[PDB]
């Protein structure tokens, strides 16, 4: 008798949870072996990451702006235009490997 | 509403990486060296080389497509401004000069064709130059 | 049954919305992933040696606070970049040794960074020898000038 | 995941930088890169 | 069937809940942070920023790396109506050196007999009267195809790595 | 459903355990730096510009 009188409401959730089972099976065989092969690939640059995560945020400092270094751009360039100090160096050795 | 869209935005970031995968190998590529070639260049800790080229006017560098010569800045002034966009050389590909610019930049996403920016290089609006660079002013 | 409901309901709609995206992206994902896992060597040392060098950079840069301090001795340019021989390319790999990596620290010991040449429309290697820049002379009126453009200077 | 919060917090607090960032570092990579297109080395212009 | 269902089944649910009231929380703070940061990161000048940034950084980076001479250090720059009409560049002096090339797949490396040039992949002959695309012989890399070359120095290309330069298969080195 | 959600389970544990390792060492020196990297982030515009 309670069975019968919850009928309607044990069929919503039978078809509840096939909607949501539906999909998630859809999404997790679409993604079982390319989610397998990513993580193989990336656990050597995670373990080489980890080796270097200390250096990083120094690195950070340099890394993406290499010739400059981001923490004296205000002070050198004012502006349109590069302040540099020119030392036109005439010894015998420089000219010799130039 | 926010893990729907943390996936389709990575997913956006991995397909704009999976269509310029060989600029990312190239940059992989050229940053070690680059770490070996400032090692080299800082042997002198507070004085880092910088040599100067010999031979006068050799390339002529191009006014075409950057800033007209009247909208220059004294250098007196320290003060900054808002960049511009869409600024490089603006020469058929002709002459030494400039070989290597931006209008002959691949394209990644579309095989055969060099143009400076994705957006021109997505679009199929013929790529014409502002102007051969004369020597006698007027670049426009 | 009626939690079952609507967990079942919040997780389908969830999933609806973003499978698709999730499914694409482990699948665009593949390329990059071994791409990085190629180049992991050129990773831990590359790290290293621009934190190591970001110092020596910075006291360039502000030893003097205003300017830059650089030693500037005078020396012959290369051949000017030529129109079809020297067309940019995105074709680059692999690393020193033929495989990723990088070199020992550059010391006062072994000064010279050993150049690496990739595939790219451009190098400098054939300049070992001194000889005339091969456009020695120009004009910029009728566009004639001296000496043949080379790739082989 | 602690950890990671925390990293997304801080990340989170400047994603308008980052965006800064990319907005600019895209507006004139294109203009800085043009000076070193000419031959082995950039050109640079002395008014001293 | 159904004893080990139903262990296995408590004992999930158990696990899951725990999992839940231990990790709900910062998970949830985790995805909606990325979800913030990555929206903010492809809004639409972000977006070509960054697809500009990764069309013309690698031209840059090669560039930069062009520019250094390992003989003399450090980079090499020269300085420069819009222009004289008239230009000189006088001499080239050495770069680099024999000992101190490197290349960076095997592929690339010439064989005996055979010199670098200043196109990647294309090897031409080392004799005294070769300066200036003036000795015939040069052979190309394997998979250097896409490569335009100037009337000069396809002369000199001989026809079968000149046709690899445009067609498929590439030459076989003596 | 089940399983699905049981093969990818049983098929990436390991790797799944070893990148929360090394997630967790790549993570810990971000952490007790970070507001080193918060100040470069905030300077990077600029010096950009």
């Amino acid at each position: 008798q309670h069975f019968a009188e919850t009928r309607d409401l044990f069929a919503d959730a039978v078809t509840a949870l096939g909607r949501l089972s539906a999909a998630a099976d859809e999404t997790l065989s679409g993604s079982n072996a390319n989610l397998h092969t990513n993580l193989q690939n990336l656990q050597r640059p995670l373990k080489q990451l980890g080796r270097a995560a200390p250096y990083l945020v120094g690195a950070l400092k340099l890394i993406l702006t290499v010739p400059f270094n981001i923490d004296n751009i205000p002070k050198a360039i004012r502006g349109d235009y590069i302040n540099v100090s020119l030392k036109l160096d005439l010894t015998l050795s420089s000219v010799d490997n130039a | 509403e926010s893990l729907p869209q943390t996936l389709a935005n990575l997913e956006i970031v991995i397909d704009m990486l999976k269509r310029y995968n060989k600029n990312v190998e190239q940059v992989l590529v050229a940053l070690p060296q680059g770490a070996a070639v400032a090692q080299t260049g800082t042997i002198f800790a507070p004085e880092g080389l910088l040599h100067f080229g010999l031979g006068i006017n050799a390339p002529p560098p191009c006014l075409t497509g950057f800033l007209p010569a009247s909208q220059w800045r004294s250098p007196a002034d320290t003060r900054t401004e808002p960049l511009p966009s869409g600024l490089y050389c603006k020469i058929p590909k002709d002459a030494p000069n400039a070989v290597r610019g931006a209008r002959n930049y691949p394209c990644a996403d579309v095989p055969g064709k060099r143009a400076a920016t994705p957006r021109e290089c997505r679009s199929d609006e013929p790529y014409q130059p502002l102007g051969t660079n004369p020597w006698y002013g007027d670049p426009d | 049954l009626v939690a079952a409901v609507g967990f079942g309901n919040t997780g389908g709609d969830i999933f609806e919305r973003g499978g698709p995206y999730l499914v694409r992206g482990a699948q665009d994902l593949l390329p990059t992933s071994a791409l990085l896992d190629e180049y992991s060597p050129a990773l831990f040392c590359t790290i290293r040696n621009y934190h190591d060098a970001a110092p020596k950079l910075a006291g360039a840069l502000g030893g003097n606070g205003y300017s830059l301090l650089t030693n500037s001795l005078v020396v012959g340019v290369g051949n000017p970049y030529v129109y079809p021989d020297n067309l940019p390319r995105v074709n680059a790999k692999g690393g020193p040794e033929g495989r990723p990596g990088c070199w020992q620290p550059i010391t006062r010991d072994l000064w010279p960074f050993p150049y690496l040449v990739m595939d790219t429309g451009a190098s400098i290697a054939p300049y070992n020898h001194f000889e005339l820049g091969q456009p020695m002379f120009a004009e910029y009126v009728w566009g004639r000038q001296v000496g043949e453009n080379t790739i082989n200077p | 995941l602690e950890q990671l919060r925390t990293v997304s917090d801080v990340l989170n607090e400047r994603k308008q930088d980052l965006a800064d960032i990319l907005t600019v570092a895209g507006k004139f990579i294109t203009s800085l890169a043009e000076a070193l297109a000419s031959g082995p080395y950039f050109k640079v212009m002395l008014v001293n | 069937e159904l004893a080990n269902a139903l262990q296995d089944l408590n004992r999930v649910l158990k696990t899951t809940r725990e999992f839940l009231d231990r990790n709900g929380g910062v998970l949830t703070h985790d995805i909606d942070n990325l979800e913030q940061v990555t929206t903010a990161i492809l809004q639409p000048e972000p977006r070509d920023g960054l697809e500009t940034g990764l069309h013309a950084y690698p031209n840059l980076a090669a560039n930069v790396l062009n520019i250094n001479s390992p003989n003399q250090g450090g980079i090499i720059g020269l300085p420069v109506f819009n222009y004289l009409p008239f230009g000189m560049n006088l001499a080239s002096t050495a770069m680099t050196l024999p000992k101190q090339i490197a290349y960076s797949e095997k592929r690339l490396q010439p064989p005996p007999g055979y010199k670098d040039t200043t196109v990647p992949g294309i090897w031409s002959r080392d004799t005294l009267f070769s300066h200036g695309n003036h000795e015939p012989g040069w052979i190309v890399a394997p998979g250097m195809q896409g490569v335009q070359v100037q009337p000069a120095t396809a002369n000199m290309l001989t026809p079968e790595s000149l046709a690899e330069l445009l067609g498929g298969p590439d030459i076989v080195p003596p | 459903a089940a399983g699905s959600l049981a093969d990818l389970l049983s098929d990436n544990r390991p790797l799944l355990k070893d990148t929360i390792g090394y997630l967790d060492v790549i993570q810990a020196p971000l952490v007790e730096q970070k507001q080193e990297v918060s100040d470069i982030l905030v300077q990077m515009p600029q010096a950009l510009k």
